[PDB]
């Protein structure tokens, strides 16, 4: 019967499709590892797929995956138990060391570029002719931390030019230097910007950027990870 | 047992209950208090389903069916073999789903991410609870809930629907279906868009989000953008489930007649009710 | 309250974005529409530009002709009365020829001929719009994933209105043009084929429809949860994995014991979706051509 043939065939097709899809999703993070970095004995029933290569725009190279995996950074953690499957305690300050929820990845230390090869993200002051078009303008507002102290003041918005969206607030600190705060981690209010993730004293420790008019993917990861990490690591100095 | 980038994230903390007591993994799986609760609820639930299969006298997965108490029991307990097992399996299931969501919250806290995932899942739980708890309570009997069986749950959907004529005429059902269809359409388009940019024509460089905006604007004159589309898909699919639960909470309670006749209010409006011609005059 | 990224707190605007050139014939692009502050709370404020082109003009014109052919019939059914039109809007129906005309085009205007005309305009509107999804990707150097996904929807459409009718031997099998009447057609199709709940392809179609909502709920929620690390910049995370993509993956690994990549999730996405109308179209195509009664079929297991 043609319908039973069709249904039987579909189940075979679907097994192959799931196989294809699962292997496609193993182009990163594999092979699996033991807690010390070495290849784990058990890799599971799915083999790695044949490598594929992406051509990156603006002469930035290619990416081939799967490929050799490495963290390319020290991980200030250590075991807390004698067997597999337990947590790894920070060896220093987990905010400073970039571990746990404060983690960052070693992405390329260049800025993301738009389709024309210009920097994707710019301070609004350098983006012609971008301006706040709706909602409360954060520029000028005092910035408050989860300890209810003023950490600084907003001096600009970092905007995504091609996508016309606000990505960071540039906040100036007591010493005249600035930090980027992720837009998704601030609450803009009528009389302040509030930052639940960080107490006021942790603002100086936000990873700085090396050029004051651009930000690299690497710098972005360090800033975002640092701010998110405060949720767990600033919890003691917070605060109903 | 660990992805190549995983170890830096496996720190202590984030748990809701128990401190470090259950703060550990089993292979890839995080555990936590709610991993223990999930296991307890799920295991008891499956044991009880298997017990129900023994009392029904079959092991065929296409035949096993656990029915709620008959209508005559109302909202009280029933003998195990006559709807009581269903009652306990339902407590177990709810236990398991809520445990699962709460374990998800623990995982969010460890990972320093937003709570969006367990929030979205709660909608699914609410829809389940609408069918097995809220609606049956409002209607006065457990027996209006669906049975736990692969084919029998489908008999229930059919019998329940036809109790009101063609269920297509439920207006909240109509909105719900529209969100479902629109969600699937958006899923197809999101998936296709990202892939069409990451995997361009042979030999060409990866396209940018700018190309993605350009393509959709070229096509339909608008682009929701990259944050927009993930907001969209979340909204569409949660709205589908909200209106799914709505469409049923109102059926057998505030409306209990044939849904087709609900639409008469529009036709019977004074200013055109009596004009001849058309389909209704 | 932690801010949730459902609606933007602050909108910013710059010069109207005219988009990427690549191989696009720029003569065929409109200018920018207005900017909707309303839309801009949720997505992009900018409207337009759009791309015209001959195919686009054909498609759109043809699509309106389809729409107007149905509206004309609706007005006629209302006896030209505006008040009856609005009152009975969902009750009107442009219906296919009777079985007796078979597949012929010899049916009278009022008894099927107008249905065929409307159908004709829909046919060219849809297919020319498909060619459009291909060509807009081509001119931009992009993959053809959109046109390929669109073909899955077209498949169900074609099966319902064209392929299944031709195979059954008459246009009377096709779907009527009407709000309520398309629903009645749907209910009646199931009834006449012994209950679609016994069609394993209808059941797969549902698994994927539900599946699409599960997955987009999952994916959408995930991206939003990691948007504090730039998660929605999916293409640069594919090209250069960040902590967004790693926390995303690990959420799911810790929860359900496996996970995706930033590129691979979008492959799960496209397939979960296209399989709705793919299995769907097969379930319908087989109905009446090969299987008269799905309950009966299911008793023989096949
Ligand atoms: C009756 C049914 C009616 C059918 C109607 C409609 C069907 C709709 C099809 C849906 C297509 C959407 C999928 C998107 C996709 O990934 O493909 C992109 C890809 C196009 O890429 P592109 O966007 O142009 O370029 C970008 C990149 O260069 C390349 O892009 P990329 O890297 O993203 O894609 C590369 C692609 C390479 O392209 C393909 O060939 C894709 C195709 C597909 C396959 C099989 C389809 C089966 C349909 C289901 C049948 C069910 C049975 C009942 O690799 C795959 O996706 C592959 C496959 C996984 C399927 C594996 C299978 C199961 C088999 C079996 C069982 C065996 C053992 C198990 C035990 O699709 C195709 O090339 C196929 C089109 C062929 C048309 C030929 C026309 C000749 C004139
Ligand atoms: C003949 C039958 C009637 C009909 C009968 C009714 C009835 C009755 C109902 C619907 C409802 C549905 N119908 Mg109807 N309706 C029919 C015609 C249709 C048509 C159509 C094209 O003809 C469509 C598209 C729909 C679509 C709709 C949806 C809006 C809705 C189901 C989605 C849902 O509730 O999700 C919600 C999601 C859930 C309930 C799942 C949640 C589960 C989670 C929490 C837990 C599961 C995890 C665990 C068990 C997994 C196992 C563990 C393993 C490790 C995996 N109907 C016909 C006319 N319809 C239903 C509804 O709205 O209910 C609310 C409903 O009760
Ligand atoms: C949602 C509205 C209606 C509904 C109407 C329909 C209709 C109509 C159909 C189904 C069908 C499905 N329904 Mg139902 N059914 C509902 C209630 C549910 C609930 C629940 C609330 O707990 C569950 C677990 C199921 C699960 C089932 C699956 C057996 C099947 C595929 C679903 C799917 O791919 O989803 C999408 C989600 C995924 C893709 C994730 C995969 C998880 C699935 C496979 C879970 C399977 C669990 C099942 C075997 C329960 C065993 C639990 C164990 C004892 C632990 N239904 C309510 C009553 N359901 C289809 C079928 O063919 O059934 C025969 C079908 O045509
Ligand atoms: C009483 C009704 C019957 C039944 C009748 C049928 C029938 C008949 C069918 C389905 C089909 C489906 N049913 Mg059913 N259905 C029932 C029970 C249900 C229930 C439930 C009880 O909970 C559910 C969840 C489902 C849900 C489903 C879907 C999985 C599926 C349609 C997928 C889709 O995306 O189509 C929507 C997608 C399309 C229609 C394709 C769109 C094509 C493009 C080209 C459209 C062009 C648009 C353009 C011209 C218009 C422009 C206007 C704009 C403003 C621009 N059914 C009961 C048993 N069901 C379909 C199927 O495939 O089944 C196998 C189908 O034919
Ligand atoms: C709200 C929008 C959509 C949605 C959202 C959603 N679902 C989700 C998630 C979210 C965001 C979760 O993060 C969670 C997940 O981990 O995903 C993999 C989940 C999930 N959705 C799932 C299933 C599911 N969701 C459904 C659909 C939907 N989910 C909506 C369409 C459906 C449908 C449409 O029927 C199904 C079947 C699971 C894969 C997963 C939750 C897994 C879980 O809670 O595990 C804990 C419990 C067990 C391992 C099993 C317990 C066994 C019971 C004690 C006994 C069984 C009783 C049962 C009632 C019998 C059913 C018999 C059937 C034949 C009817
Ligand atoms: C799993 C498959 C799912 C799916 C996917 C899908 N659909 C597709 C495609 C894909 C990937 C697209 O590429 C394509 C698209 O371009 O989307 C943006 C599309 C599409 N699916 C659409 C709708 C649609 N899809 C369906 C759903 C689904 N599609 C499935 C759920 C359904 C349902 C659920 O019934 C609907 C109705 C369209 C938005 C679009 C196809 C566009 C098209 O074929 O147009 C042809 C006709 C016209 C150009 C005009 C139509 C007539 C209008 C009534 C006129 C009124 C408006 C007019 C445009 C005003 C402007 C005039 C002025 C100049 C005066
Ligand atoms: C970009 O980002 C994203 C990713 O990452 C980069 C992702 O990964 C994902 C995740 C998405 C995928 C991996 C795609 C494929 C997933 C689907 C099609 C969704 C359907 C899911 C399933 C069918 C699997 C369901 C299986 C479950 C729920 C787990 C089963 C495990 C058990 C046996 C349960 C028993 C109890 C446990 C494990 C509790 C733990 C306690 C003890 C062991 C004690 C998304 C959404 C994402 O957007
Ligand atoms: C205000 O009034 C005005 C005048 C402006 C008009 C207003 C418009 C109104 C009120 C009309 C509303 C339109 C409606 C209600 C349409 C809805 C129809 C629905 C719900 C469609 C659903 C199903 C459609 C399907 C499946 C159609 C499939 C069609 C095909 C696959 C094409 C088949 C091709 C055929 C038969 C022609 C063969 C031709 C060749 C190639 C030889
Ligand atoms: C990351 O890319 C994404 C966007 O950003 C560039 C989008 O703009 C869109 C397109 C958004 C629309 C208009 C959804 C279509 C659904 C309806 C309601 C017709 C998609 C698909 C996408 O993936
Ligand atoms: C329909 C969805 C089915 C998906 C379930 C199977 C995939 C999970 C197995 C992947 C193996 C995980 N591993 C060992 C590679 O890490
Ligand atoms: C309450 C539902 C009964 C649970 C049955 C256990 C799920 C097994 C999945 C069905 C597989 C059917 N099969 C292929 C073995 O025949
Ligand atoms: C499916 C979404 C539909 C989007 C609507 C299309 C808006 C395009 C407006 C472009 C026209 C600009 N204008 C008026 C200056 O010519
Ligand atoms: C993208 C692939 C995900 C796979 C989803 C698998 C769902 C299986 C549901 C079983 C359907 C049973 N039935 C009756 C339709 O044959
Ligand atoms: C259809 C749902 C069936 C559940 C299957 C879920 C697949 C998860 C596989 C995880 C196994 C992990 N590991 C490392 C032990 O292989
Ligand atoms: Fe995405």
């Amino acid at each position: 019967d043609l319908a039973s043939l069709a249904i039987y065939s579909f189940w075979i097709f679907l097994a192959g499709l799931i196989y294809y899809l699962q292997t496609e999703n193993m182009r990163e993070g594999y092979p699996l590892e033991n807690e010390d970095g070495t290849p784990a004995a058990n890799q599971g029933p799915f083999p790695l797929p044949k490598p594929k290569t992406f051509i990156l725009p603006h002469g930035r190279g290619t990416l081939t995956v799967p490929g050799p995996e490495s963290e390319d950074r020290p991980i200030a953690l250590a075991r807390t138990a004698v067997s597999e499957g337990f947590p790894h305690a920070p060896t220093g300050d987990p905010m400073k060391d970039g571990v746990g929820p404060a983690s960052w990845v070693a992405r390329r230390d260049l800025p993301e570029l738009d389709g024309h090869g210009h920097n994707k993200i710019k301070p609004m002051k350098a983006a012609a002719g971008f301006h706040v078009s709706a909602g409360k303008n954060p520029i000028g507002l005092p910035v408050r931390g989860c300890d209810l102290e003023i950490a600084g003041k907003v001096v600009d918005i970092w905007v995504d030019i091609p996508e016309q969206m606000a990505r960071f607030l540039e906040v100036e600190l007591k010493d005249g230097s600035t930090r980027l705060l992720p837009m998704q981690m601030v609450k803009v209010q009528s009389n302040r910007v509030h930052v639940n993730a960080l107490s006021s004293d942790l603002f100086a420790g936000i990873p700085t950027i090396k050029s004051p008019t651009e930000v690299t993917l690497l710098e972005e990861d360090k800033i975002c990870g640092y701010v998110a990490g405060g949720l767990m690591y600033a919890a003691p100095k917070r605060k109903s | 047992a660990l992805l190549s980038f995983e170890r830096k994230y496996r720190v202590p903390g984030g748990t809701l209950v128990g401190g470090n007591l259950f703060d550990f993994w089993v292979g890839p799986f995080y555990v936590g208090f709610f991993g223990v609760a999930t296991f307890f609820f799920a295991a008891l639930g499956i044991i009880l389903i298997a017990w129900s299969a023994v009392l029904q006298g079959t092991w065929n997965p296409q035949l096993i069916s656990v029915y709620p108490p008959a209508l005559e029991y109302g909202l009280g307990g029933a003998p195990l073999a006559k709807g009581g097992l269903w009652q306990i399996i339902t407590i177990c299931a709810t236990g398991a789903f809520v445990s699962w969501a709460l374990r998800e919250v623990e995982i969010c806290r460890k990972l320093g991410i937003g709570y969006h995932i367990p929030f979205a899942f709660a909608f699914a739980i609410l829809a389940y609870l609408t069918l097995v708890l809220f609606r049956p309570v409002m209607m006065g009997a457990w027996g209006y809930a669906f049975p736990y069986g692969i084919w029998t749950h489908l008999d229930w959907v059919s019998n329940t629907g036809y109790t009101y004529g063609n269920f297509h005429y439920n207006p909240a059902h109509m909105i719900a279906i529209s969100f479902f269809f629109t969600n699937a359409l958006a899923l197809a388009l999101h998936g296709a868009l990202v892939l069409s940019a990451a995997n361009p024509e042979k030999g060409k460089e990866m396209r940018t989000p700018d190309h993605e905006d350009t393509f959709f604007r070229d096509l339909v004159g608008y682009s929701i953008g990259t944050l927009g589309i993930h907001r969209l898909g979340l909204l569409l699919s949660l709205s589908a489930v909200f209106f799914s639960a709505l469409c049923m909470i109102i059926t057998g309670t505030i409306w209990f007649d044939q849904w087709v006749d609900w639409w008469q209010w529009w036709v019977k409006l004074p200013w055109w009710a009596n004009i001849p011609g058309g389909i209704n005059g | 309250a932690e801010y949730q990224n459902i609606f933007s707190q602050v909108q910013v605007r710059g010069p109207a974005d005219l988009g990427m050139t690549e191989d696009v014939n720029l003569a065929n692009r409109s200018g920018v529409g207005p900017f909707s502050t309303l839309l801009g709370w949720f997505g992009n404020a900018q409207l337009g530009p759009i791309y015209l082109g001959s195919l686009g003009v054909l498609s759109l014109f043809s699509g309106l002709m389809w729409f107007f052919t149905i509206g004309i019939w609706f007005w006629y059914q209302a006896g030209w009365n505006p008040a009856v039109f609005l009152r009975d809007l969902f009750f009107f129906s442009l219906e296919p020829p009777a079985p007796e005309y078979g597949l012929s085009f010899a049916a009278p205007l009022k008894e099927g001929g107008l249905w065929l005309i409307a159908s004709f305009f829909m046919f060219v509107a849809v297919w020319s719009w498909w060619g459009r999804t291909y060509l807009r990707a081509q001119a931009l150097g992009m993959g053809k994933h959109t046109a390929w996904a669109f073909l899955s929807a077209i498949w169900l459409w074609m099966v319902l209105g064209f392929i299944r009718p031709i195979l059954m031997g008459s246009w009377s099998e096709a779907v009527p043009y009407g709000i309520f009447s398309h629903l009645d057609w749907t209910n009646n199709f199931s009834l006449v084929h012994g209950n679609l709940f016994y069609n394993p392809f209808h059941g797969l179609s549902i698994a994927f429809l539900y599946g699409s909502a599960l997955l987009f709920a999952m994916h959408g929620a995930t991206i939003l949860a990691v948007s504090r690390f730039g998660g929605e910049r999916e293409l640069e995370q594919i090209a250069d994995r960040g902590t967004a993509a790693e926390r995303a993956a690990l959420f799911w690994r810790w929860t359900m014991g496996f996970n995706a990549t930033m590129e691979g999730i979008h492959r799960w996405a496209i397939w979960m979706a296209v399989l709705v109308t793919l299995t769907g179209g097969i379930g319908i195509l087989l109905s009446g051509t090969v299987v008269d009664n799905w309950y009966v079929w299911g008793q023989n297991h096949g």
